[PDB]
Formats: C-alpha cells, structure tokens, sequence
DNA sequence: TGCGAAATTCCATGACA
DNA sequence: ATTGTCATGGAATTTCGCA
DNA sequence: TGCGAAATTCCATGACA
DNA sequence: ATTGTCATGGAATTTCGCA
C-alpha cells in the first residue's frame, strides 16, 4: 500500500460557539492527517458558506485529495458537495454519533480544544488575535510518535519558532477560579 | 608676460617648439603654426580664455578645445580645458554618464523556504471590489507566492495581511524596498515583536527587489489573459492566479514553487506521482536534496567600459525625482566603503551616510 | 482507440517504439517508461489534455509540457502542445517578444541645407512668461536649430512660428511625428500652399525623429545649466540657447550648425578665421566640398537573434496605450508590403492599412 | 585687403510710418551688405525699444561685424549703443543728410520701397502677412552685377523657391488712380 | 629612425516623454 | 505611405618634436 | 557504430512603475 | 547598512530508436 503523504487527507471541524471576538463565533479546524499540521480559520457562523469561504483560502495554497467530518450541517449540504466536487475533493464522512479520525488527529483536536481554553480564561474576547501564534505553537509541538513536528514534515525543514517550552496545558488554580465565573 | 618676453628673442622654453617662429604682431605674440596664426595669450590670461569658450554652451573637451583653437594656441591647452571642465558645477551634475555600471551579482539562493521573504505592492490597479493594490509575499528560496488585496499600500494593510502568512511560518529576514509601508516605525516594531530581521534595498533600486519583481510580471501577465474579453474583476482571480503560479513548472529548475517547498503536488490537474511508493522521510530526503542542486547563474561579463567604486573617489548619486529643467544629478561626494561590487556607502550631499547602487551613481568626470 | 487496440497486442504503429511493453490498467493504456508509468490517452482526448495543461497558467512550452508528462505519453507531445500555443489568443497577445528587432538603418544625410526639416514639440514646461513649449526645427543636412515658444502645441501656434521662420527660406521636406499639430488638414494645407512635402514618422517610434529628439536633449541639457540657482526663467533663454547650440562644434563633424549653413562664421567669440584671404566664391566652394565630405554612419550589425520582415508574415502591432491589466499587443495581422527592413505596411486591425516601424511588431510565435 | 563677406557689415533702416496692419507701423530693414540678403521686421514705432527687439531675434541667428544706419534717434541712442557693445557691433554712421551705403544696398532698398508700394495698394493694410513672401522675393532676385542671388551668395545653394517671374515693379496705370485715392 | 609625449581619433554610454 | 542621433570622456591610435 | 529525428538544453530578449 | 530575476520560443546540443 502507498505510504501516508501531506494532502492525502484533510480532517475539519468546528470548535464553538465560543466569545464573541471582532465579530467571530467559531473556528473552522483544519487537520492534515499525515503531518498532524493544522489550520485555523475564524467563521461567523458554522454554515456552509463560512465553511466555503474559509477553504477558498486554504484551497488557494493545497488542495487535499479527501477531506473528513462528521455529519455537520455544514459538510453534509449540497452545496459543499458541488463545491468539494469542482475542486475534484473527495468528501468522507464519519458515521453519525461515531466520530472517527486518527489516532494522531484525535490527539491533535484535544490539544486545540485545551489550548484554546487556556488562553480563553482572562481574555475570552481577543482570541481573533490569538490564532496565529497558536497555529505555530501547535504546529512546532514535537510528536513522541513521528519524532517530528508537523513544520518539519510540511516543509522538510526546522522552524524560526521552535516552542522548547510547552505550556502546562493545564489550567492553574487560579485559572480555574476565574474561568468558573465566566 | 616674462616667459613670452625671452620667447620673443629666441630663447627656448620648455613646452614651445623652437622650430617655429614666434613673433609679435598688434601688442599680441603670435606663431605661425600649419592650422595658421595663432594668438599665444599669457599665462594669466589662460584660464579666463577657457572659461568663455567652455560657457558659450558648456561644452566638452572637444567641442571647448575647437573654439579656442580658432584663435589660441599654447602648450597642453587640453590639460587647461579638461582643468575647467572639472571645476564647472553645472556640467558636472548636469552631464550624463559615459561608463556603464559593473556587472550585477547573483547573490545566492536562500537555502531554505522562510530563510528570506521578498515583499512589495503592485498597484494601483482598476477599483476590484473596493480594492486597488495587492500585496505580493515571495519566499526567496522556493518562489512560493502569497497574494493579499489592500485598498493602500500602507503599514496597516501590511501588517494585518502578514499576520495571517505568519500564521503558517515566521521568516527569518524579509526584504522589500524603502516604500513608505515598510520603513514606518511600525512596522519595524512589528518585525521586532517576532524575531524578524527587516532588510531594505538600496533607493530607487527595484533590481534589487527582483525576486518580487519578476514575480509581480507574472501575476499581471496571467491576470491580463483571464481578463481578456472580460471588465478587470481581478479580486475574485487572486487566489486563482496564486494557486496557478505556485504550481508552475520553471523550465531551467524543472520543479514548481509548490514542490520546492511541500517536495510534493497537492490535489491539483496534473500532480506529479514520482514519489509516490517513496515514505515521507524517504520523500523529504530526496526534497533537501533537490533543493541544494538548484541552478545558479554566475555574473555577466563586465562591458568594455564599466566602472567599479574604490574608497575615496568622487562619485555623484542621482537625483530622484528631477524637476523639470533641474540637473538629473547630485553634487559630488565620497565613497566611504565598498560593502560590495555593486553597493557603497557615501557621504551623503547633505551630510548624511547613506547607501546607494552603483547604478544610481556616476563617477566624477575629471576626477 | 483503434490506433490503441492494435498497440497492445503487440503490432507496431509508426511513432511508438516497439522496445517498450504497452498494457492495460484500469481501463486505460499505458506504458512503461524511464520516467515511470505514463498513460497514453487516445487521439480524439490529446487536444483536450493540453488545453487542460496550458490553461492552468497559461504557459509556454516546456512549463506546459512538464504538467503533461507528469501524467501522460504520447508521440511528438510538443508538437501538439506548440499547435495550442498558436491558437491561444490570449497567449499571442499578452506576451512579450523574445526575438529583437533588425539593426537600425542609418538613412543619407540631406544633400542640402534647407532639403528636410525636422520638427517637434518640447513640453509642457514650467511656466515661463505665459509660454510651456517649444517648436524646435532642425535642418537635417546642418543640424541648425530655431527655437519657438508656444502656449500650446498647436497647429496654430506652429503655422504661426513656420511663417516667421519660412521667411528666409522655404524647406523641400518637413518631417515630424504624428502629433495633432502636424497631423491636422490646416497644417497639410498650409504645406501645399507652399510647395511644402510634409512626411511623417511611424507611429509611436521618436527614432523616426532622431534628429530632433537628439536636439531636444542638448536645448534642455543647456537651458538646465544656465538655470542652475536660478528660477527656471526660460523663455528669455531660448535665443541665448539657439544661438549657442547652433555655433558649437560637433567633435566627429569638426563643424559646427552655422558653418555648414553659411561656410563663414558671423561676429560670434572665438569666430574662425581661416577663410579670411579667400574670396566668397572660393569660401563657397569649399563649402560645397565639406558639405559632401562629412562623416556618415553605418548600419551596426545585427544582434544574435533578431528577426528582418517577410511579405505575408504574420506580425502583431504594440498596443498604444495600453490600460491596467490589459493585452500589450494587437491580434495578429499580415505584412503586406516591405518599405525597408526596418518599415512594413500592415492589414491593421480594424481593416486599414498602416505603416509602422519593427520596433513597434513583433512576430507572432508559433506560426 | 580682405574680402567682402557675409556678416561683415548690416544696413539698417526704417520704413514708414505705413497703414496700420495688425498694429505694426513701421519696417526695420536689414541688408547684408555683402550678399544682399535681406530681413524685414515689423515694428510699432521707430524707437531703440522696438529696434533692438526685432535685432534681438536677427542676431540670435548671426552677428554682424559692424551695423550700418544713418543718424536716426534709434539708432544715436546710448541704449542702442550699449546694446551694441555688449555684443561686440560696431556702430558706423553716415553723415547726417548724405545717407551712404553701397551701390547694391542701394539698390536693394530701393526695390523694397518699390516692392512694397506694389503692393500696399489694393490690400494696404495685410502687408503684416505678405512680408514673409516680400522676404523671399528679394533673396531670390538675380543680381547683375554679382550674377547670384543673395540666396545663393548666403548659403551656397540654389532655392526651393526661385523667382523666375520678375513682378513689372512699376505700378499700372490701374494701380496708380487706386493709390492717388488712398 | 626611433623615442616619449602630446594630439587626435575612436567609440561605448546614455537620453531625447 | 518610410528610415535614430550625437555630445561625452577615457581609451586606443596617430602625430609631433627632437635626434 | 552511425544515422535521422525527437527530446533536451541553451540563452538572448524583455518587463517587473 | 547590501546584492536582479526568470518565462519565453527558436536555435544549438544531446539523446533516442533502430540497425
Ligand atoms: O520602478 C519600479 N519598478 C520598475 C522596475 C524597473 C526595473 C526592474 F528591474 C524592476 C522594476 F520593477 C518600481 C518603483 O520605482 C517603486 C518605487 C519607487 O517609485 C517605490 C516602491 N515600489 C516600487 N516598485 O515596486 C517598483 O517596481
Ligand atoms: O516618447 C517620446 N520620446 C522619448 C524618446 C524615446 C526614444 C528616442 F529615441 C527618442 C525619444 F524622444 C516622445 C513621444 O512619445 C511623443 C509622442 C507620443 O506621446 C507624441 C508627440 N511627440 C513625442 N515626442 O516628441 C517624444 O519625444
Ligand atoms: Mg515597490
Ligand atoms: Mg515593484
Ligand atoms: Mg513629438
Ligand atoms: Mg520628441
Ligand atoms: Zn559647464
Ligand atoms: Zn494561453
């Protein structure tokens, strides 16, 4: 069988509704399933046309053989179909109430989730400006599997931005006190 | 008025040839030379003669020399022309070059992708969605492009479109030229904030942006033929142009943009397959590799008559945007250093350092 | 499909080598290539599949070529991608030229004075007593100059400043560019009434009018000089600059513009005198002799890949002013008639016959 | 002794005051006293002022050695004479009521006077317009005595223009009752 | 009949929007 | 139906002054 | 071991304001 | 303290298919 390559498969998402930050509601979570390199894309709304708008972006710089979601509303409409179609992407979904990806993907989404709330707490309404350096961070974390970072398997290089120290990504008990008041 | 004295009578003097009769004739000493008779005018009166031929029409060594032959003669007048020619601010910043500038230098490829941005505006383009520039992002060492629509070139725009680049990867150096968005402050502070070193070519210079530059052809020309037939909506083509030119074979590298910073086709028309029983680590190994194989071009040839800047001459930078009737260049001024072949340091005509392309300079005429 | 069906069992068809093993797989032929598994797609799908390519980016041979390969095989593959690239119309007009165009001819200087004058206008420039340009003629066989200020370049303005000038004599040829002042009925008129041919340069092509243009160059050069320091006050410069221009030497002629008009200079400083003991009809004399004796130019040789004009070829006209985003040439069109190697009459675009200069075509590439 | 040559010596002189014609009066007349060529400039009035203006425009073309007029106050002025020395011109007078010049010269001025009255009749005040052609008539009459044109004796070439019909220069008896009526 | 230096010629460079 | 041109100053070449 | 043709490479040309 | 670049298509060169 063919090795696991970049845009074999991308795995996407939506994480929210989450504190209204100039204006966005969600992210759109962008997974690729062999480098574990990820994307974030800020939305209004966890609609098909958020959704569209957002992969034109990504689309403009990879396009993916397959992508994978769960049964959304968002994914599952025609119009994501035509749209996946044109682009001639495959689109794959999870079995409802099944959600399944990978191993190394699933790892990844907790990571997202976690980090994102840690910095959530003390500012819930500037994490629109938040989303660049969390992408790096997520995507310089060393992976114990591959021994590699996403950056390193994406471009075949080392990074600008090595992240040497790693965030507790546990909330500190001051962390806790303040985010069960919001 | 003495050295003519003893030439009267028939002594000789060093620079007049004796085999000529020197006479004199209406209070003037005179020669009988094979062009004619020549009027042979004091010392002290000699750089006054060259002084009004040269001012008639300001004129060159040549064109000077001719009219005062008409009527003078005397030892070395050239060497009394060319004297003149010197000292006149106006010809000297006036005058146009006769010697081309050195040949350029090839500087090196980036080895690696994020080593280097090359950053610049095109624009102003026909109104597209409210939009009139675009910002054109290139990796130096893999030609990858990212494009960003802006209504002004400005800082603001800059800044919001390079959050959402660095959001992939932060650069280690990013080079543009001295345009008003990336020599603010701060825009500067920016750069600061994130580790990243601005480099600015040298004013008036876009050669030296030329990885941009040469990019910058490649979008209008593949906007152009989208458009053709068609009112220039180009807003809703960017990202169209930008995934077609990063996936473009170079026919000298015979490698995309895309695969010399992925070592690998996307799911896009065409996607090339030769790697595909290879494992990722396998795929990576051959991708580094290719990338230190890359051809490189060499330095031209010189011209015949090129100069190249030593420390200490009189050179003169150009003025930037002349005025109508206004000399096309600077007063003269010193090269301070040599940083390389094609790039010094000087001290500027108003008291200033700055550094300059050699194609912006000319060297003092007459030294 | 049937061309296929004979090739994999194993019969010979001209144009694929018989060394390599052609199979089935997946529905499709394919083949077992040095670069890997290529897939041959029938005749009827080969057009389609470059088409596919080019339009990615609209690229040229080998960038088209490369995207094929990485997929597909088949005989003579550039051969139907360079049957696309001619029938690309957004292609042939978009871009550029990469063959130069022949060596500049060098066209006999007028036998005599007052045989061709050249004119054009110099501006618009800073105000100056109410005036912003300038007419300046030249007479082609001597280089004099006469200097006109203007407040527009009009054709009533340059009547009004040749009536003055034609006072002292009537020129056989005016030449200029295609500019309103020149092109207007009023100004053909004008010419007929006086037995004047008026003959014009190929559009957009100042070369045409060298002789000008060049005069253009040393009349600003010479008004920035005198108007260094000083408020650009130019129209009380203007007789000041013809008459100095016009008594200065040409160092290759050894002459200046108002010896090769008169033979004599008049009571100008420096004012040569070695005519002095002959008589009028001998200065003439010798006059007529230095006038045919004068040193003439020739044709340089032509650069490694340039390209001469053939009767029936297919050229493409520079677009004039080209908007933003928009073709930099004209659809093709037919060389009907070859004046010099340098000037064709084409089938112009919109049916018309035009005359226009090489520089300003290119050929239309791939045939 | 040296030859006579062009720009050795201008003739200078006015004629008029003439009907108004676009506001000029007045006719400066400049004759080369070698070749024969002449110049015509209008003028308003016969003052330095309007005298060195048209001699400004004559005089960015060539410079005369010596200029030559009789003791007319234009030409007696100390500005007049100070313009004269800035560009080296002698100024040479005649005796006041002898007028001299030469035998060609005065013949010269003699056809222009003539030419002009040929014409000022019919059409007295648009002689503005005719003096171009006015200019190229005399530069282009044969001289007897030299057996060249002052065109020719110029420049040293034929003209594009030659004046084979010679105008009567005397006025029929048409033109003389027109011009005892004016 | 040849030397060193001055004088002349050569010509690449650039600018005429 | 029309077409490049020429001032400029270092460098290359020729000429000059003298023997 | 060499031929004719196809394939590849070479590179001058021009345009990025 | 900084530096030209590269798609393009005919032409020149190398390689291929076959013997
Ligand atoms: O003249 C410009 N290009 C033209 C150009 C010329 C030669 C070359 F090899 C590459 C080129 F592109 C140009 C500018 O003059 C400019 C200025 C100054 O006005 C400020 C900011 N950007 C600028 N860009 O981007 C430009 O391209
Ligand atoms: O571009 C012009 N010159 C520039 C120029 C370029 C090359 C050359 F070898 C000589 C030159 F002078 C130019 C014009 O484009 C022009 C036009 C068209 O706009 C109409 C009328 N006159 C014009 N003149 O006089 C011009 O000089
Ligand atoms: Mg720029
Ligand atoms: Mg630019
Ligand atoms: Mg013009
Ligand atoms: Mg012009
Ligand atoms: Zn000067
Ligand atoms: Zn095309």
């Amino acid at each position: 069988d063919r090795p696991q390559k970049p845009f074999d498969k991308f795995f996407i998402d939506y994480i929210g509704p989450l504190p209204p930050s100039q204006g966005y509601l969600y992210v759109l979570v962008v997974v690729d399933g062999m480098t574990g390199f990820t994307w974030l894309y800020p939305t209004k709304a966890p609609s098909t046309s958020a959704t569209v708008k957002s992969l034109n972006v990504l689309t403009s710089i990879a396009i993916p053989k397959v992508i994978h979601s769960d049964q959304g509303a968002a994914f599952t409409s025609s119009t994501f179909a035509e749209w996946a179609k044109e682009r001639g992407i495959h689109l794959e979904f999870s079995t409802p109430y099944h959600p399944q990806s990978s191993g190394k993907v699933e790892r990844k989404n907790s990571d997202i989730k976690r980090l994102l709330t840690k910095l959530l707490v003390g500012r819930p309404t500037k994490w629109y400006d938040l989303l660049p350096v969390v992408q790096l961070a997520l995507n310089n974390t060393y992976s114990p599997v591959l021994k590699y970072t996403p950056h390193q398997l994406l471009f075949g290089i080392d990074s600008n931005t090595p992240f040497a120290n790693q965030d507790t990504l546990d909330l500190t008990r001051e962390e806790e006190l303040s985010l069960l008041q919001e | 008025d003495a050295e003519l004295d003893q030439l009267l009578q028939g002594h000789y003097i060093k620079g007049y040839p004796k085999q000529y009769t020197y006479f004199l004739e209406d209070g003037k000493v005179k020669v009988s030379r094979p062009e004619g008779v020549k009027i042979i005018p004091p010392q002290s009166d000699r750089q006054k003669i060259v002084l009004q031929a040269h001012n008639l029409a300001h004129t060159g060594r040549e064109a000077t020399l001719l009219k005062i032959a008409n009527l003078y003669w005397w030892p070395n007048m050239r060497k009394d022309v060319v004297k003149q020619l010197g000292r006149c601010q106006q010809c000297l910043i006036t005058n146009a070059s006769n010697k081309a500038s050195g040949p350029i230098l090839r500087p090196d490829r980036p080895q690696k992708p994020f080593d280097k941005f090359f950053i610049d505006y095109i624009g102003p383009l026909p109104p597209s969605q409210g939009y009139l520039y675009v910002l054109v992002v290139v990796d130096g060492m893999t030609g990858f492009t990212w494009l960003y629509p802006t209504k002004a070139p400005s800082t603001s725009a800059t800044v919001k479109s390079l959050n959402v680049l660095t959001s992939i990867a932060i650069p280690k150096v990013i080079h543009s030229d001295q345009g008003a968005a990336f020599t603010s402050s701060t825009f500067a502070e920016w750069a600061k904030e994130r580790g990243i070193h601005l480099e600015f070519s040298t004013p008036y210079h876009p050669q030296s942006s030329g990885k941009v530059e040469r990019k910058n052809s490649d979008i209008k020309r593949l906007l152009t033929k989208l458009l053709v037939g068609r009112p220039t909506k180009w807003y809703d083509l960017l990202p169209v142009v930008q995934l077609a030119l990063n996936n473009t074979y170079s026919p000298v590298l015979k490698y995309t943009p895309h695969q010399l910073l992925f070592g690998i086709d996307s799911n896009t028309p065409f996607a090339n397959q030769d790697t595909l029983d290879l494992t990722r680590e396998e795929e990576l190994s051959l991708l580094q590799e290719i990338r230190t194989s890359l051809y490189h071009p060499s330095t031209p040839p010189a011209s015949s008559r090129s100069w190249s800047p030593v420390v200490g001459q009189l050179v003169q930078e150009r003025v930037a945007r002349p005025a109508s009737l206004r000399p096309r260049w600077h007063k003269p001024s010193t090269v301070l250093k040599v940083l390389n072949p094609r790039t010094v340091v000087i001290l500027d005509h108003l008291g200033n350092n700055r550094t300059v392309s050699i194609d912006n300079l000319k060297p003092t005429s007459h030294q």
